[PDB]
């Protein structure tokens, strides 16, 4: 193949529905494992100030127990056959999933629409819960990089659900009871809302058969969402007992479905990432990269394209000490605007082999593709092909990335986010100021 | 709106925004100088040189 | 030079053309304004009543 | 998507190749060149060679291998273990050429430039303080310092005596006398039989023999205690097992996911480790528990880690130290094998899911045991191992000398003796 | 390479506390460690 | 001859006379100071000392004795390698560039 | 690469007396007169030199 006929040959997703609307989704491989699991188009968007949490919280009580499986029953069956039951939550989205082997398809099936349908809810489980999730958040506490972006969150989105946490203030944590929790459940954990995806050794028909035997009794065939207006502001915690800060900038980028993200990651990929942990240092061929290597400015840097169904977060992260934040701003802002005014065709070249090469290589092994398959039939309502993105990044040039970071970046206000040592972090008007180039 | 049309053709970039102003500064200096001048010569109506010079 | 020429430079070239061009007009418009250089003022419409 | 294509020059380097036609071609050269190699005179050496990769080549500077690996979007990796080193160029199947010619100028001809290789000391540091910000490298490093006398003795990472001292000198003996071609073997994932012939033609002829032969790893039987404060402790606690690829190492491992080798249910409770109820049954504080296993060319390294409480170290240990040891009593089930059976088979076959786990599975193979064995195999293998074969590997775990290493605030941990 | 790493590095950073025992759980060691750099890679260690 | 004129090129430039070789005297821009940054230390000692002595002997408006005198058979272009490869990194830099 | 506004020896004078110098958010219009100050000094030379063209 010249990977022009290797992307043809990719295997094809199948998707199918149950009558209460529960889409069932497959990539098969001849793999003796597999990855099945549960992607439901809830988070903490959807969650008000009094509920929020909420959806955190009913992940933590996920596998303590169902009305079949008590307690750690489930657990022990999940471990007596060698699978791995794992769940995650973001603001928008929620996953359930297990890695089996491809005969334990059936009970690894069985097991989700239990977990999805039946989960106990027990108040005893909430108190001890309760406890746990106030531990993590003082742990979470601790992570520089998550409590920027959720600051970065909180300042770009503030008015909004989107600026919520996903796993609410300490308070809220306190105060969500039983009720609150069947309640969350009652109204997200719809059919209609839920995607049931299996990437590896996995026969779609089967797993059809599987979906009708085990979820049919899901809601057939209403609150959810409203947009999110972004802000240009800025939070600043100041903390001259931390070693480094943390310093994240953003500005409005595009929801999911926007043909603009493609060009956008290739510009993404053109700054590109670092870290002091690099061999490639002061040859890197992104401009940031080779003076943050020659000056040591930061321990890392990256670049970012979140994206929620309507906005989204286009911007860089970096971390550096106290006498260095002012330059990371300077030469980061700069490599915006030379994107912007003067992108050039041999590095749009690079940054487009370095998306074909991220997606590639990101979906490797099942459970990268089952993701894949749950967050893009929520996203996108399908499995958008890599033969597809290729169409899409082919017709990439300097002049269509020149064009959409000026449409995003060029003379947009930024929402910023510093933490720890950040007294050189600049003032908010000469970033904003560093957001265009008065020789353009 | 009439704003956002302006700023999305003419203030921008910075070259078309400096070349607004230069425009804008032109026909300003015409018509500013116009105005303020009336304004004068109506407030001193009849007792400029420019009034009274028809006779000599 | 043999540092410069090339593609890319070439590229950064047409690039800037149009801000280049623009500024050029901007300097030509302001050099006509602060000296009141008739010899192109004489053709603007309105401003044609200053002399 | 074919099957897998083995073959073992005359020169004595091993070419493995699978065409899966997947878009991404991944192309790795694994060598018998570890820290197990190094002696008091060059430790660090390997570590810096680590790090050495993207220096100036006798084919490429280091410009040109960063620009021009970064322009096809490709990825150029060194992984090390204390018996090998993984030099990995990953990108798409299109552009494999560029990156296996700056591969093979990476590992055939490297120049080692004095003043590139006294810039590069500083990564040493950085890259040592980095792994040693999670508190299981050091302990790790320790209770192997304290386990063998002389070979796997040696760390991953360069002494910070011998950091600024690596010379170029080193490097380049080191080279010549690890990477050679019966140490070495070409695996590529997505690629023509055919094409890694021609590369390894190229290439790869410096002496086609077995270079330096290392010293047989020495048990020691010591204990390292790293008193630092930390809220928690670490504690190693290991006695020798077996030789990788016998049937006791895989007792050994049947033994560990028996004992229980890390959670399968997030944030769950650890229902079918052994060790882990053994402790939850008494400790009520916040802790982790796991067997250990380190399987090894020439030996190999079974035991428990665990993570504590300051105050509950000694009753963590006791309690999984006792767990073993009434395995070691014939307190075993067939349910609990049928289980740890099932969670090692799993574990196996997830881990060579992945392109990059597939070829270090088979790299590591073909480095080992010269010979490629299907899961099939590997698999059956794990079936044969009987009752008796777990109980055994216990009590050669309960009745062998010991090595620990602990680190934290170790006023509450135990020694070896008591 | 073109992705950039579940986890970039800082030195000189303190990187994260587990005060429960659910956070505490999988991080005990049971392989021997590996050790991992790349040209554009953040640098990793595994156990 | 040519080496017949380099030899009385060499010896009536007379940065000889001050115990310097030629690389000595080169004018340091970016690529020559890269270039003496490269140098084992032997040689950078060694070319330290000399143009030291040489700023010694100028400041009293003095030469060597002509037995000190560097002859122009056994002047090492000692920076010369040095030079050579930094230069054609910055004409590699360059080429990529463009 | 360096920002030459910090990193020119005169723009770096510059660049600490006016540009990146540190000054109270609270200064109030009582602090403006050190500012107008300097200018009556440029205006005062200004003019004058231009008289003393005809003076
Ligand atoms: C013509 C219009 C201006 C123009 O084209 O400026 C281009 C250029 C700035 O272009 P840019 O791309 O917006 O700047 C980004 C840089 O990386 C510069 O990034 P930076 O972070 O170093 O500086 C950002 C900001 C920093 O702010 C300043 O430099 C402060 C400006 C003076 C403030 C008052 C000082 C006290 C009096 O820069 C500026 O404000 C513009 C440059 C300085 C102009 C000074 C004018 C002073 C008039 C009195 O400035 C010059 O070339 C200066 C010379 C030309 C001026 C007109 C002749
Ligand atoms: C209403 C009653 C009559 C007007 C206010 C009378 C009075 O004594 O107001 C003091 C009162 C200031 O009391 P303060 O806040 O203790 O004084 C702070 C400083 O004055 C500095 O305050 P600032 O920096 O906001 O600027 C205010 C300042 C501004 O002063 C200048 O600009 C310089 C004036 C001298 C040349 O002028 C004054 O405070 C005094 C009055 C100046 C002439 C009008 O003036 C105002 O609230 C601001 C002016 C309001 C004018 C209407
Ligand atoms: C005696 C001494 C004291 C005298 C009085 C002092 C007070 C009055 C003078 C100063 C008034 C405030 C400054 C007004 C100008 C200003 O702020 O410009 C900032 C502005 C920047 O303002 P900005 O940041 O709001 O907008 C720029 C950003 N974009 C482009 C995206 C909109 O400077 C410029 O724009 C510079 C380029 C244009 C300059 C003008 C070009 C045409 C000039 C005429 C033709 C040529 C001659
Ligand atoms: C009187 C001159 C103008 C003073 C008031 C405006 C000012 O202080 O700065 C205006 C202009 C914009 O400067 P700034 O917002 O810093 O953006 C630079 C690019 N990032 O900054 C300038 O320096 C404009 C220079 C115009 C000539
Ligand atoms: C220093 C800048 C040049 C100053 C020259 C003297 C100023 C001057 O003459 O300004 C007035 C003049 C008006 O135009 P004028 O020369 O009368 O030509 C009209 C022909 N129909 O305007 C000019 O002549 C302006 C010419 C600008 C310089 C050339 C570009
Ligand atoms: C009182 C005020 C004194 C003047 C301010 C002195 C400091 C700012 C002037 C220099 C400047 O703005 O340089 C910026 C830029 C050079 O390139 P750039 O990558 O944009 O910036 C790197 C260095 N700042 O400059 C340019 O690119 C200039 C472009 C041509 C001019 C329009
Ligand atoms: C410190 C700044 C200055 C101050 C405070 C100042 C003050 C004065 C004053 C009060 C007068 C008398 C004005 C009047 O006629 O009523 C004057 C006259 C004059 N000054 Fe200055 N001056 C200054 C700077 C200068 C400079 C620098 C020059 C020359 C370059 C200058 C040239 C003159 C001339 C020629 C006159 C006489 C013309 C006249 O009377 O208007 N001045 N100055």
């Amino acid at each position: 193949a010249t990977y022009a006929q290797a992307l043809q040959s990719v295997p094809e997703t199948q998707v199918s529905q149950l009558d209460n609307g529960l889409r069932v989704a497959s990539e098969q491989s001849s793999q003796p494992t597999c990855t099945v699991g549960v992607w439901i188009d809830a988070g903490s968007r959807y969650e008000n100030e009094k509920n929020n949490g909420a959806g955190y919280f009913v992940e933590h009580l996920a596998f303590k127990g169902t009305k079949n499986r008590p307690g750690s029953a489930l657990e022990k069956e999940v471990e007596s056959m060698g699978a791995h039951l794992n769940a995650y939550s973001t603001r928008e989205h929620t996953a359930y999933y297990i890695k089996a082997l491809s005969k334990d398809l059936p009970k690894a099936v069985e097991l989700l629409a239990d977990i999805v349908q039946n989960c106990s809810l027990e108040d005893s489980q909430i108190e001890k819960e309760r406890d746990v999730i106030l531990q993590e958040l003082q742990e979470n506490d601790s992570s520089m990089r998550d409590v920027v972006f959720d600051y970065l969150h909180a300042t770009a989105f503030q008015g909004t659900p989107l600026a919520q946490s996903v796993e609410g203030p300490s308070e809220n944590v306190r105060k969500l009871s039983r009720a609150d929790l069947t309640e969350y459940v009652s109204q997200h954990y719809k059919a209609p809302r839920m995607v049931l995806a299996a990437a590896g050794g996995v026969e779609h028909r089967q797993l059809l058969d599987l979906a009708q035997k085990h979820f049919s009794s899901l809601s057939g065939t209403v609150p959810a969402f409203t947009p999110c207006r972004f802000t240009g502001s800025e939070i600043r915690h100041r903390d001259d007992a931390l070693p480094l800060a943390h310093v994240a900038i953003a500005v409005e980028g595009p929801g999911w479905a926007n043909p603009d993200n493609v060009p956008l990651q290739v510009a993404n990929a053109i700054i590109g990432h670092y870290d002091s942990t690099y061999g490639g240092g002061t040859h890197m061929s992104s401009t940031l990269a080779s003076v943050a290597a020659t000056r040591k400015l930061c321990q890392s840097f990256q670049t970012f394209n979140i994206c929620y169904a309507e906005t989204g977060l286009l911007g860089a992260h970096f971390v550096c000490d106290n006498m260095s934040i002012d330059d990371m701003m300077f030469f980061l802002q700069g490599q915006w605007m030379r994107l912007c005014t003067s992108a050039t065709e041999s590095e749009v070249v690079r940054g487009k082999n370095i998306l074909r090469n991220a997606l590639v290589s990101h979906l490797d092994g099942t459970t990268p593709v089952c993701e894949d398959i749950g967050r893009s039939l929520l996203t996108y309502g399908r499995r958008i092909p890599l033969a597809e993105w290729e169409s899409r990044i082919a017709e990439v040039d300097a002049s269509v990335v020149r064009e959409v970071c000026s449409k995003y970046f060029y003379d947009q206000c930024p929402a910023v986010a510093g933490l720890g040592p950040i007294e050189q972090l600049p003032d908010y008007n000469r970033i904003r100021s560093g957001m265009f180039w008065l020789r353009f | 709106t009439l704003t956002a049309r302006l700023y999305s053709l003419l203030f921008r970039r910075t070259s078309t925004f400096a070349l607004t102003i230069a425009v804008g500064a032109l026909f300003f200096e015409r018509a500013f100088d116009q105005g303020a001048d009336a304004i004068y010569e109506h407030i001193n109506q009849g007792k400029l040189w420019k009034h009274i010079k028809h006779k000599y | 030079l043999s540092r410069f020429l090339g593609p890319r430079y070439r590229e950064l070239a047409r690039n800037w053309i149009p801000t280049a061009s623009m500024w050029g007009a901007v300097g030509a418009v302001g050099l006509v304004w602060a000296t009141d250089w008739r010899l192109i003022l004489d053709w603007v419409p309105y401003i044609n009543g200053k002399f | 998507p074919q099957d897998l294509e083995f073959t073992r020059l005359p020169n004595g380097l091993v070419i493995a190749s699978l065409e899966n036609y997947a878009p991404a071609s991944r192309i790795g050269l694994f060598i018998k060149a570890g820290s197990r190699y190094e002696d008091s005179n060059n430790l660090g050496t390997s570590h810096l060679l680590r790090l050495a990769s993207s220096l100036t080549t006798k084919g490429a500077s280091s410009f040109k291998i960063t620009r021009g690996i970064e322009a096809v979007g490709g990825k150029l990796s060194v992984t090390s273990t204390r018996e090998s080193m993984a030099y990995t160029v990953e990108c798409l199947r299109d552009d494999i050429e560029i990156l296996m010619e700056f591969l093979l100028n990476v590992t055939a001809a490297p120049e080692f430039r004095r003043w590139e290789v006294a810039a590069l000391q500083s990564q040493l540091r950085i890259d040592k303080a980095v792994a040693f910000q999670n508190p299981q490298a050091q302990v790790l490093e320790n209770l192997h310092a304290a386990a063998y006398r002389n070979a796997l003795a040696n760390s991953l990472y360069c002494p910070d005596y011998r950091i600024g001292k690596v010379t170029p000198d080193q490097l380049h003996y080191y080279v010549q006398n690890h990477f050679t071609s019966a140490r070495m073997a070409l695996i590529g994932l997505g690629v023509s039989h055919p094409v890694l012939k021609q590369v390894a033609e190229r290439f790869l002829n410096m002496r086609g023999g077995l270079g330096l032969s290392g010293a047989k790893a020495k048990y020691r039987g010591g204990e390292i205690r790293d008193q630092n404060g930390d809220s928690l402790v670490h504690a190693a606690l290991v006695a020798e097992s077996a030789a990788t690829g016998s049937a006791e190492a895989n007792a050994f491992s049947v033994l560990q996911h028996v004992l229980g080798a890390g959670p399968h249910v997030k944030r769950g409770s650890n229902a079918t480790s052994s060790l882990y109820q053994a402790v939850a049954k008494g400790v009520h504080q916040p802790f982790d528990v796991s067997a250990f296993n380190a399987s090894y060319s020439d030996s190999g390294l079974f035991g428990i880690y665990t993570i504590s409480q300051a105050a509950s170290a000694g009753d963590v240990i006791k309690s999984a130290y006792d767990q073993v040891k009434t395995i070691a009593q014939g307190n075993l089930s067939n349910t609990d094998v049928q289980a740890a059976k099932n969670k090692l088979k799993a574990g196996y076959l997830m881990s060579v899911e992945s392109s990059e786990g597939f070829l270090d599975e088979v790299g590591s193979q073909a480095l080992v045991a010269g010979s490629y064995v299907q899961p099939s195999t590997v698999l059956q293998q794990i079936d044969s191992v009987a009752d008796a074969d777990v109980i055994n590997a216990a009590k050669k775990f309960v009745s062998g000398r010991k090595s620990m290493a602990a680190s934290g605030n170790l006023g509450h941990t135990p020694f070896v003796d008591e | 390479a073109a992705l950039p790493a579940t986890s970039e590095s800082p030195v000189l950073d303190a990187k994260r506390s587990f005060l429960c025992r659910e956070s505490l759980s999988g991080q005990a060691a049971g392989r021997p460690l590996v050790a991992s750099v790349g040209l554009n890679v953040p640098a990793s260690v595994r156990y | 001859w040519l080496e017949g004129i380099r030899k009385w090129y060499y010896n009536a430039a007379g940065f000889n006379k001050l115990g310097l070789m030629r690389d000595d005297t080169i004018y340091e821009d970016d690529d020559v100071k890269e270039a003496i940054r490269r140098l084992p230390e032997n040689l950078y000692n060694d070319r330290v000392f000399r143009i030291k002595r040489a700023l010694d002997l100028t400041m009293r408006q003095q030469i060597l004795p002509k037995e000190q005198w560097t002859k122009y058979e056994e002047d090492k272009f000692y920076l010369e390698p040095y030079l050579k490869e930094v230069i054609r990194e910055r004409k590699e830099r360059e080429e990529w560039a463009k | 690469m360096t920002n030459i506004r910090k990193s020119h020896p005169l723009m770096k004078i510059i660049n600490n007396a006016f540009i990146d110098l540190p000054a109270p958010s609270n200064i109030s219009s009582w602090w403006n007169f050190g500012s107008l100050l300097g200018i009556c000094l440029i205006l005062q030379i200004l003019t004058g030199l231009f008289l003393a063209m005809h003076y």
